[PDB]
């Protein structure tokens, strides 16, 4: 069997402030046990520093085994890819970590969103989104491309290049995501590169990893109030659902009502298990008369088997 | 007539910068027969060329020296600020062909990123790092209320507002 | 002996972005044999995940293990700090990581905050917060100054300083507030002044003006869920109120029950009306076997007469 090799390095603690000794660790595991050569690459070069020390661990009919590279503070802000190469019975095998560069390049911030549940179950259409902007404004376009995982064709996607009002530049990619091979977990991978960025931007979104919980959707109406003829609104708490993305609506004689009716709240963690929405909606006096059960629907990945879960309120 | 002409150029400091005005002229012999006319009384001053070294806020206003029985010179207006971002030109009234400057100054000369130039509410430029704007040529419609926008230590903060007129020079 | 706690970070892919998988593995070492709790922190938020905690191997006289958390880009991308605390022997040992970047504090910040109404009305002792945050251990240790608009003397203000998690400090400035003062509307000013700083930072706060109303409250409990059974969660709506001070309880035996318990949310703006906040609290079988009833309690400035609107209700 080919080993399964990873590299992990020395956190970074105090926040910002690089360790002094920053240490290197490629764990390979998973082989079948016998010989193994391990040594480290500068871009290809050897040095004369490693620590042989990690032994092999033979669990079950599999074997593990490492090696630390330990290195001063000012080698590792030299931009240098190391490699550790390992090779078993006249096979190569790398892996290349080397200083992790900036989220932001100079100050260009990239935001990719996930998609949400509706659009994603409801009209299976979801739209992921680029949204790059901090960026100012040259002849040069801002060259933005769409990858996936596995490395299968994307679909085409949709720029919205405009100026703001406080000089930057917005760049919005959005891009129609497979329902599928968002269920898969397929990572997108949005990549922006520009005439005067140093390096590539690269975002990337996957399918929330965890557990799977349907949600415990409760819809509830209120009491009557003396003065209110016209309010008389109505509260819906929905509670115990893995992950975060859920999207409430609201259904009136089964039509949907707008989102900017009801006011939902962004998802907390609840004490126990998951996360609960608090999405509440105010209903005219015409429609209150025309009550013809109104319908809190949460969409969520986990409601199995119908994604989605939904109740019903009465005002009796 | 003597003039004033600063090191640097830039006649609004801050709490604690430096700045040094020579009193520059033609045919001025001995350089050590001029004084020095702060607003108001006289400064002790000599050699022509009065160094502000860690200056306060009293060392703002009226600068004008004086060489023999020529008069002084043309006073300059110095503003000693204290802010996080103050900007800095050569000159708030500038000629027609006469080079304009803006710099985005940060307090004790921070670096500063994501730097706006605004000119009269509308985005005259933009960059990602602390930057210049060096108007070689000036023109009348180059003239406003500019003031400038960063992030000094990733907080958006705001620089006081400039005044600059560029007037027809005959 | 003490156990010895590091974190090593995931991979950096090599040429120069992150994986989309981010391992973070706390590795506790040469400690005495026993029992140890590994909890993993967000920001001081402890969550419930599937962190991998493999198995303890003992070396000699001494032991060592490890724990690992998965993270998606954005979370880690999103600046956050995670800490591995064990719980071993009753004492914390905490190691804590972070995205870093080269050289870049947040720069000193200054909060200010409204007395809460259960404080100012029922427990009639109001206090005044000024949070310092994003404070660099770099000296300085800021001078807090309390001053009001009409130059009157102020009460005696406590002051503490915490050595937060992420490098910085947070200074916390408690001033005890005059009722009647507070309520005829006297502004309370907090300077902050630092020696490495410009012109310094004032914060100023008062009683909020405006038109009153007194807050709506409707309370429901859960209606049953299949499964579970040995918990409900009732909720609150607290509704159509200005402004937006208000202080939500949640009452049982006549006795006040643990601020922990309850999840109320921020005041959020309303259609056409006030403000709106929503409760939500978890109860055992063992508190509403008593058939007492759970009375979510509202304390506002409007809710005539006694400054406090209650609604009592229980489970079935
Ligand atoms: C010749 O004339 C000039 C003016 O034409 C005289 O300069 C004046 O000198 C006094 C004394 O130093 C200054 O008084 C200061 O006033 C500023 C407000 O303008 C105060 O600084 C402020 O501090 C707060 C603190 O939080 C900060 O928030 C403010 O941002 C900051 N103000 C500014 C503008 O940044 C400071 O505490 C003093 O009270 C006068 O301001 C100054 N005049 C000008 C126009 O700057 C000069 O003194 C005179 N020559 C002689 C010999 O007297
Ligand atoms: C110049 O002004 C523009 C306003 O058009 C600023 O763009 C805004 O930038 C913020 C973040 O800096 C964006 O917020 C982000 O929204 C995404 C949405 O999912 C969220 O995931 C992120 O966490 C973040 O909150 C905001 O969307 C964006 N506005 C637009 C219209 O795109 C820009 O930052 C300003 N630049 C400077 C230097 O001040
Ligand atoms: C480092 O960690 C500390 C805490 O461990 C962070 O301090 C937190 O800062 C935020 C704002 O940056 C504070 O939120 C504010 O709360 C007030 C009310 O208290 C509210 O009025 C504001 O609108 C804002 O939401 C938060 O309270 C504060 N936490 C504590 C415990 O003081 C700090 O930001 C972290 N710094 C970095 C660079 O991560
Ligand atoms: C903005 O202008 C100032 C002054 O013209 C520049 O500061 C000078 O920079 C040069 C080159 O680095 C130095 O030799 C001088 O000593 C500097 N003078 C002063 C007074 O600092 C500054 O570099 C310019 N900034 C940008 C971004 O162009
Ligand atoms: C720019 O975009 C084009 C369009 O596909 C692509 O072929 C090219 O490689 C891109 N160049 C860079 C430098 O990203
Ligand atoms: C001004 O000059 C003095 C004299 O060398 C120096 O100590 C000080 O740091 C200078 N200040 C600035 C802001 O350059
Ligand atoms: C200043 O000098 C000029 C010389 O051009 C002279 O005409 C004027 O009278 C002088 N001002 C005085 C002496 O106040
Ligand atoms: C303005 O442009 C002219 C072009 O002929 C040039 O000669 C002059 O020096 C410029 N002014 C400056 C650089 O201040
Ligand atoms: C700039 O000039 C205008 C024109 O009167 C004036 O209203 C404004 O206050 C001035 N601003 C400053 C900062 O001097």
């Amino acid at each position: 069997t080919p080993p399964t090799v990873k590299i992990l390095q020395s956190s970074c603690d105090g926040g910002g402030h690089f360790p002094p000794t920053i240490q290197l660790l490629c764990l390979v595991s998973g082989y079948t046990p016998g010989t193994i050569n391990i040594t480290w690459l500068e871009d290809g070069q050897v040095m004369d520093v490693d620590l042989s020390t990690a032994s092999t661990t033979q669990e079950g009919e599999l074997a593990s085994t490492q090696s630390e590279l330990t290195l001063s503070q000012k080698h590792w802000l030299s931009d240098r890819t190391y490699t550790c190469q390992v090779t078993y019975q006249g096979h190569t095998f790398e892996d290349s970590t080397k200083k992790c560069a900036d989220s932001n390049p100079r100050g260009v911030s990239a935001y990719l969103s996930r998609p949400s549940p509706f659009d994603l179950f409801i009209r299976k259409s979801p739209t992921i989104t680029c949204l790059v902007v901090d960026l100012a404004p040259s002849k040069g376009t801002v060259n933005l491309t769409w990858s996936r995982a596995s490395g299968k064709p994307v679909n085409h996607s949709t720029r919205k290049e405009e100026k703001q009002r406080n000089g930057t530049l917005t760049v919005t990619s959005t891009l129609p995501v497979g329902t599928r091979d968002w269920i898969e977990g397929e990572t997108y991978q949005c990549r922006v590169t520009h005439p005067h960025l140093p390096r590539a931007l690269m975002r990337s979104t996957t399918k929330t990893s965890g557990p799977r919980a349907a949600p415990e959707v409760y819809a509830f109406a209120t009491p009557e109030w003396p003065g209110s003829r016209d309010k008389r609104t109505l509260a819906c708490l929905i509670q115990n659902f893995m992950p975060e993305d859920i999207s409430v609506q609201w259904l009136h004689n089964e039509v949907q009502l707008p989102d900017a009716r009801h006011s939902t709240t962004q998802p907390r963690k609840t004490k126990g298990s998951g996360f609960f929405v608090f999405s509440r909606l105010e209903v005219t006096r015409a429609e209150w008369e025309q009550k013809d059960e109104f319908i809190c629907r949460a969409v969520h990945e986990a409601a199995s088997p119908s994604q989605t879960v939904q109740r019903a309120v009465s005002v009796n | 007539k003597p003039k004033v002409s600063l090191n640097p150029p830039w006649n609004r400091i801050f709490k604690g910068e430096n700045v040094t005005l020579t009193c520059n002229g033609n045919n001025f012999f001995e350089v050590s027969s001029t004084k020095w006319f702060h607003n108001g009384s006289l400064s002790e001053e000599t050699n022509s060329s009065l160094n502000i070294v860690n200056a306060k806020f009293e060392d703002s206003g009226e600068y004008k020296c004086q060489h023999q029985q020529v008069n002084e010179s043309e006073p300059v207006y110095l503003e000693v600020f204290s802010d996080w971002l103050l900007l800095q030109a050569s000159a708030e009234v500038v000629m027609e062909g006469q080079p304009l400057f803006l710099r985005c100054h940060g307090w004790r000369n921070w670096d500063v990123y994501k730097v706006i130039y605004y000119k009269d509410g509308e985005a005259l430029k933009y960059w990602y790092e602390n930057h210049n704007i060096s108007i070689t040529n000036a023109t009348v419609e180059d003239s406003g209320t500019y003031y400038c926008t960063g992030k000094v230590w990733q907080l958006d903060y705001e620089s006081e507002p400039l005044n600059i007129t560029v007037i027809k020079a005959p």
